[PDB]
């Protein structure tokens, strides 16, 4: 949705295009800011590795779940 | 000490006319969501406290009543251009404001408000000019016959509402329901009633005139329903035993005389059921109600009555019957009294109904909904109705141009071309002309829901290349010739709109103070 | 004029302000669902008290001066007459509806847009109620089973310790007033009274009208089994006016003329009666003393000081007509009726004129009895739901189990339905899930339980245990599968519920401002 939006497009419509083209498809649809619109990601030259999606929901989770398990702060001296 | 003014309030100039102009975008503000017929509804309550709800901009300018002059002046070119349309009151008053828009921040940079009226009058020329050549006549194309075409038109309006998988089924009965009048067509002649309860495909098409009929007393399993040839009578008498309008106190001290005082006040109620007899009216057909003794009488001399019949129903009958309103009984004559080939009583959803059929004056219908809710009656009932105008309109003018902001675009383009091919100041004037024409579409996106930046600019692409008809989908969103769609609308009506819109602009235009009078 | 002072709300705040202005009248009403709701205290303007946790009596005393709570408290005119007891649950449902879509305004989507979500769903929703349902009297008509689904009815209601005989009097009145084949039942021909005194249990079914009125005389015929009622507006006696008579008796010269004039008349009429061959004779008025010795030695029996409407329901229950005065009577203008009975309650000097036919009828009355009014009233609306519960089952014996279980089953339905709607109505389908989930979730919660946990754990259950779907054991019974329980709601009224809210939904979204003047 964010990227949608930078890339000049609707966010909501942009992200409901690609759950249904997500359902019915692969992981090939996505966003290509390069052309401004849904394209296939694989043939546009835009790939990531697997580590920078796992590391952010894995850090993410984490830090996430430290801030909810916290109920106050106390300050020292 | 000795003051001119002494509490008069006036200003002039330029702040007058920016002030005239912010008050006109006020009304539009008021009117512009209803666009269209998927727009949004306004609430409106008055000091009795009940909510009129609909997006009528005909009705809703009318219970506004703003102070403000020049919104006065807006109003008001909504009224001339109903007896000269009947609609369109929605886009004079959005497409006025949108020329005032465009021409304020010219006007804020010195340029005279005169030179600007001669722009509008020289562009309002140029666009009629345009909508007669473009404007197409349609009779018998591709040797169709109309009533295929009528049905397509009403279909694409009731697509996509509470009625779109039997909307065929509508569509047929809408335009039967045309061509069941004479040739002076009119709206107001047909009627639209609800019934709860039921499928849609079980929706009457009555032929004459019907009502509600929530007449409830006794005296069933009498009075024979069937007439060909009955004298309707329409009165509004009320002949209740003991009826709030006719009674008889007469204080006296003698039993001899109460028998005759009991009789007195009963002989007032058989005095006139027997003026109705004696006439020989069939029909009896009351506004007040009717009591259960009234009742009995026709039952035993083989005569109908039924009362609380809306006054509405009644006068709808007084042109169909062809007959008068009597509301007394003594002078019922032949003068007054209806006739009809058919009088029956059907028992529609279980609930009891009157109808008339085949009288001679019978220039009006009866439209039966049927439906889970009556909200989904309500609605029908004016969705049906716009159906109804849309045929009612293709009969009247074969003339039409494409609907949904379509030619508000062509002439867009022509005006803002020939806008270029203008020197003087009248090119920024006719080209900001040009660019109000686009609000029209531009609402009928955001009404919608669908972005109008998007369908306005691949639009407005698609009129550059030729599209000469292609305009907004209410449905899909997306790019649609509505001409090939049926989305047609009247050549006569888009120009009244322009020269109603253009004599609104110029009007507020023109004024430069405003003068009050203290009294 | 009067555009000084004007209220005016526009813009897309307007909107969240009447969602605000329906999520007050939801979250006031969740609370009262079920049978365990949270009952309402009603401070009357004249100064009475009431207690209750009916759905439309709230509604109906819910003095709301916002336009668009009217609008809601106008549903319940239309939903009483179709469901008549769950009035809470379309009110609850679209209150869901409007929370779940101040989500989806945040996110850019038009209000027309949401509207066209939930119509889908509903359809989605309304298809999936008709595959999961179940009949009850398919293809047969008995009264074993259909008595029981309102004895578990009447259990809400303050009347559940006499919740058993009431059921057995409702399937006999509406079976009696209307034909099961014909599926045309009136709530007109139905009426429903009562007095204090005694219990619930003395609920009693009279084929025809019954009226507190007593005879002329005590010592009249307690009863009158031939079918011969004359209903005249004046007694059988010397005629008097409607207010006052005021006899002018200046001497004795006048009284033995005036009373023989008038002691001629006392004769006449009272022995006009077995001219026509009437038996008893109902009239407007009172019997003087002079009379009433004249109707015992012919035994005549007769009705005193009947009231206005009293005296046009006794002519349409017993098939009369209203006659004027006794010179217009006839062998047709005579009532039918099987057997007149004067009931007396107790110490009480009330007397109802109980006119009853000794056969099936067209309109029968029910009359209760109880040691308090307020439970009366109470107990008369116990049976309003009861009479559509019973009409509901007899236009359609096709019902679905309620107690949440529905619910819970077509939000899955939906859910799975909405992704195969590539368009910006898929957020209103999934909101239109959650919302189903509330009133589920709103009986857990008046029972005090945990709410989530209670609605995922029978969601887990209708996907995993078994196809049929399984309710909300409110009632702390032993366990959920509500088909054992025998808590089961209508098929018609689950649809409308699901219709008028989305009809209630459609129109307060479909609406964007309201306008009204000030005093000026």
């Amino acid at each position: 949705s964010t990227l949608a939006e930078n890339a000049g497009l609707n966010p909501i419509s942009t992200v409901t295009e690609l759950r249904n083209r997500h359902a019915q498809g692969e992981k090939t649809a996505g966003i290509n800011v390069r052309k401004g619109g849904i394209s296939n990601i694989l043939e546009e030259l835009v790939v990531q590795p697997l580590l920078v999606s796992v590391s952010a929901l894995t850090l993410a989770t984490e830090t996430v779940r430290s801030i909810l398990k916290i109920d106050d702060v106390v300050n020292t001296r | 000490v000795i003051l001119l003014k002494e509490g008069t309030d006036s200003s002039q100039g330029i702040p007058q006319l920016v002030s005239n102009i912010s008050a006109c975008q006020v009304i539009a503000e008021a009117v512009r969501t209803t666009l269209g017929p998927r727009g949004m509804d306004k609430l409106i309550v008055d000091g009795r406290g009940k909510a009129t709800i609909s997006n009528d901009g005909a009705t809703i300018l009318k219970l506004l009543d703003v102070v403000h002059p020049a919104a006065k002046t807006l109003v008001d070119i909504a009224k001339s251009q109903d007896a000269e349309v009947g609609d369109g009151t929605t886009s004079v008053t959005l497409l006025a404001a949108e020329f005032l828009k465009q021409v304020k921040p010219y006007v804020e940079e010195g340029l005279h408000p005169q030179i600007i009226i001669r722009a509008f009058r020289t562009a309002t020329q140029l666009a009629v000019n345009k909508i007669k050549e473009i404007a197409v006549t349609v009779k018998k194309a591709d040797k169709v016959e109309q009533r295929k075409l009528l049905e397509k038109c009403a279909m694409t309006a009731l697509s996509s509402k509470l009625i779109s998988q039997q909307k065929a089924f509508f569509a047929k009965m809408v335009v039967d329901a045309v061509m069941m009048l004479d040739d002076l067509l009119q709206l107001k002649m047909i009627g639209i009633k609800k019934v709860q309860g039921g499928a849609l495909e079980d929706s009457q098409l009555v032929a004459g005139v019907a009502f509600k009929k929530t007449f409830s007393y006794a005296g069933f399993e009498m009075q024979p329903k069937k007439y060909h040839n009955p004298k309707i009578a329409l009165l509004n008498v009320e002949l209740e035993l003991k009826a709030e309008k006719d009674n008889a106190e007469i204080r006296v001290h003698t039993v001899e005389d109460y028998q005759a005082i009991v009789d007195a006040e009963w002989n007032i109620l058989y005095d006139k059921l027997e003026k109705i007899h004696h006439s020989g009216a069939k029909v009896v057909s009351s506004k007040l109600p009717i009591g259960d003794v009234a009742t009995q009488y026709f039952a035993d001399r083989d005569m109908f009555c039924a009362g609380r019949v809306p006054e509405e129903d009644l006068k709808r009958t007084m042109m169909a019957c062809g007959g008068s309103i009597q509301t007394s009984v003594n002078a019922l004559s032949a003068d007054v009294l209806g006739r009809c080939q058919v009088f029956e009583e059907t028992q529609i959803g279980g609930e009891r109904y009157n109808f008339f059929t085949g009288c001679p004056k019978a220039k009006t219908c009866t439209f039966i909904l049927r439906g889970g809710a009556e909200q989904f009656m309500e609605e029908t009932e004016r969705s049906l109705h716009d159906a109804i105008m849309i045929v009612r309109r293709a009969i009247k003018n074969d003339s039409v141009v494409a609907g949904g902001g379509a030619i508000e675009m062509e002439l867009s383009k022509y005006l803002r071309d020939y806008s270029r091919t203008i020197p003087g100041k009248q090119q920024l004037l006719i080209g900001a002309y040009a660019k109000a024409l686009e609000i029209i579409p531009r609402q009928l996106c955001d009404n919608a829901g669908f972005d109008a930046t998007n369908i306005l600019n691949k639009l407005r692409a698609r009129h550059a290349q030729g599209g000469t008809w292609y305009g907004v989908d209410i449905n899909n969103e997306d790019i649609a010739d509505n001409f090939e769609a049926f989305v047609w609308e009247p050549a006569m009506v888009r120009i009244n709109a322009l020269t109603a819109a253009s004599e609104a602009a110029c009007l507020i235009v023109s004024v430069d103070e405003t003068i009050k009078n203290p009294r | 004029k009067d555009q000084d002072r004007k209220s005016r709300l526009m813009g897309l705040e307007a909107l969240k302000s009447h969602i605000m202005a329906a999520k007050a009248v939801a979250n006031t009403m969740r609370t009262s669902l079920g049978p365990n709701g949270l009952d309402k205290m009603m401070v009357d303007k004249d100064g009475d008290v009431t207690v209750t946790n009916d759905g439309a009596t709230i509604l109906s005393m819910m003095d709301v001066d916002h336009q668009i709570a009217k609008l809601m408290v106008e549903l319940s005119k239309s939903q009483d007459d179709e469901i008549g007891d769950g009035t809470t649950g379309v009110v609850v449902l679209a209150g869901a509806l409007l929370e779940e879509a101040e989500q989806l305004l945040d996110r850019g989507i038009h209000p027309i847009r949401i509207a066209d979500g939930y119509e889908q769903a509903a359809r989605v929703a309304i298809e999936h109620l008709d595959k999961i349902s179940d009949s009850v009297l398919v293809d047969i008509k008995d009264t074993e089973p259909l008595i029981q689904t309102a004895k578990t009815t009447l259990g809400s209601k303050v009347v559940n310790s006499c919740h058993r005989q009431m059921a057995e009097i409702a399937v006999n009145a509406v079976l009696t007033v209307a034909d099961m084949e014909r599926r045309d039942v009136d709530f007109e021909l139905i009426k429903v009274e009562g007095k204090v005194g005694g219990r619930l249990e003395d609920t009693k079914l009279i084929k025809g009208v019954i009226v507190d009125k007593d005879f002329s005389h005590p010592q009249m015929p307690k009863k009158v089994e031939d079918a011969k009622i004359a209903i005249l507006t004046c007694p059988f006696e010397p005629p008097k006016p409607k207010t006052k008579h005021k006899l002018d008796v200046t001497s004795v010269e006048d009284y033995k003329a005036l009373q023989k004039y008038e002691k001629e008349k006392f004769e006449e009429m009272i022995q006009q009666i077995k001219e026509t061959g009437a038996n008893l004779a109902i009239c407007q008025w009172g019997f003087d003393d002079e009379a009433n010795h004249l109707l015992l030695q012919n035994n005549l029996p007769a009705v005193r000081w009947v009231g206005g409407p009293e005296i046009e329901l006794i002519a349409i229950a017993t098939g009369g007509r209203i006659v004027p005065r006794f010179s217009e009577l006839t062998a047709e203008k005579l009532g039918f009726a099987g057997l007149v009975q004067e009931i007396s309650f107790g110490t009480t000097k009330d007397k109802m004129l109980v006119i009853e036919q000794c056969k099936n009828s067209r309109a029968v009355t029910i009359f209760i009895r109880g040691g308090n009014k307020m439970i009366i009233e109470e107990a008369k609306r116990s049976l309003h739901d009861a009479l559509c519960v019973i009409r509901n089952l007899i236009r359609d014996n096709r019902v679905v189990y309620g107690g949440g279980a529905a619910e819970i089953s077509c939000a899955l339905a939906v859910s799975q339905e909405a992704d195969k709607c590539p368009t910006l109505e898929q957020y209103a389908m999934r909101a239109f899930a959650d919302a189903l989930e509330v009133i589920p979730m709103a009986l857990s919660e008046n029972s005090g339980m945990n709410p989530i946990q209670t609605m995922t754990e029978v969601r887990a259950r209708q996907v995993k245990e078994m196809n049929p779907a399984l309710g909300i054991d409110c009632l702390h019974k032993g366990t959920n599968d509500m088909k054992q329980q025998h808590v089961i709601e209508t098929l018609i009224g689950k649809k409308q519920q699901i219709s008028l809210a989305t009809q209630m939904v459609r129109m307060i979204l479909k609406i964007d401002d309201i306008r009204k003047p000030g005093e000026s």
